[PDB]
């Protein structure tokens, strides 16, 4: 199936507290491979999979590098963010960055990104042609005219469509054990009465990767979102993902509900029944 | 400047069974800022030997963490997240349950 | 793999 490399990075200011924190980290699908963190010992950008162990000490070197530039760049675009929007060095803000790839199963380029939001809210978006910029307000339109006189979007295109895919695809050759595996989820189905009169039939998707999967709930083969209870994706800190949805049911008619596990790992949807 | 308040999952990593080695989670997610708060309880006392995951965030630019630490469940022993953030007035508790 | 350049907002 299709792959993604990502890099998130946030910067927090924190006046009076010395220079803002500067956290980045690097992800293949749902797995993370680097982190670096301006406020740790080594200054170095840290391998956080065993697969970016193969790299060699010149990746590091040159990672460490970019990070740090990344790290005083982002720093002044807080102080730039402030002059745009006139605010005071009294508060605390957020520069959050996202960029990467996506490649097809046959490797190829499908899909370039590269976006920032100050404050948790859009600012400016690497739009999908990678060559136009989609800007939230009049201070990313200031960015937007910076980067367009700049050259900025055929820049990050050369990157995306380039050293980007040429390096999530040697990621996903080094670390293929890891990356292209797919762990169907184990599946089983819990009751737990509430009442004499209703019980919740709980429908349970564990020890699964990648992260993506679908649970539905079923009454006499039609779709139910009443009473039905669905958490968010979990990770289970050994890599893999958990997910559980709920039905609270009359009691005696368990029978009727049946719940449906669609997942990449798995060669057909799922159905599970209540089984005593 | 938005704010989001934290969501909040407590949950092992495999089924439960009493007095065989697991990793308790806290899995907190969905807000903004970023300075948070997490410490894991058994029976009311912070446990000392939590981690964490390194800061990233989901596609509405939220952060999200996992606390973890090796635990042994038994049927008696209390298990909770207790999480602070600029959103909360006061620390939320999520209590364990095995089944969730 | 990152980029080598980073933009000024």
């Amino acid at each position: 199936g299709s792959h993604s490399m990502r890099y998130f990075s946030t910067s927090v200011s924190r006046p009076g507290r010395g220079e803002p924190r500067f956290i980045a980290v690097g992800y293949v699908d749902d797995t993370q491979f680097v982190r670096f963190d301006s406020d740790a010992a080594s200054q170095r950008m840290e391998p956080r999979a065993p697969w970016i162990e193969q790299e060699g000490p010149e990746y590091w070197d040159e990672e460490t590098g970019k990070v740090k530039a990344h790290s005083q760049t982002d720093r002044e675009n807080l102080r730039i963010a402030l002059r745009y929007y006139n605010q005071s060095e009294a508060g605390s803000h957020t520069l959050q960055m996202m960029f990467g790839c996506d490649v097809g199963s046959d490797g190829r380029f499908l899909r370039g990104y590269h976006q920032y939001a100050y404050d948790g809210k859009d600012y400016i978006a690497l739009k999908e042609d990678l060559r136009s910029w989609t800007a939230a307000d009049m201070a990313a339109q200031i960015t937007k005219r910076k980067w367009e006189a700049a050259h900025v979007a055929e820049q990050q295109r050369a990157y995306l469509e380039g050293t980007c895919v040429d390096g999530l695809r040697r990621y996903l050759e080094n670390g293929k054990e890891t990356l292209q595996r797919t762990d169907p989820p184990k599946t089983h189905m819990t009751h737990h009465p509430i009442s004499d009169h209703e019980a919740t039939l709980r429908c349970w998707a564990l020890g699964f990767y990648p992260a993506e999967i679908t649970l539905t709930w079923q009454r006499d083969g039609e779709d139910q979102t009443q009473d039905t209870e669905l958490v968010e994706t979990r990770p289970a800190g050994d890599g893999t993902f958990q997910k559980w949805a709920a039905v609270v049911v009359p009691s005696g008619e368990e029978q009727r509900y049946t719940c449906h596990v669609q997942h990449e790992g798995l060669p057909k949807p799922l159905t599970l029944r209540w089984e005593p | 400047m938005i704010q989001r308040t934290p969501k909040i999952q407590v949950y092992s990593r495999h089924p439960a069974e009493n007095g065989k080695s697991n990793f308790l989670n806290c899995y907190v997610s969905g807000f903004h800022p970023s300075d948070i708060e997490v410490d894991l309880l058994k029976n009311g006392e912070r446990i000392e030997k939590v981690e964490h995951s390194d800061l990233s965030f989901s596609k509405d630019w939220s952060f999200y963490l996992l606390y973890y630490t090796e635990f042994t469940p038994t049927e008696k022993d209390e298990y909770a997240c207790r999480v602070n953030h600029v959103t909360l007035s006061q620390p939320k508790i999520v209590k364990w349950d095995r089944d969730m | 793999q990152l980029p080598r350049l980073f933009p000024l907002l």
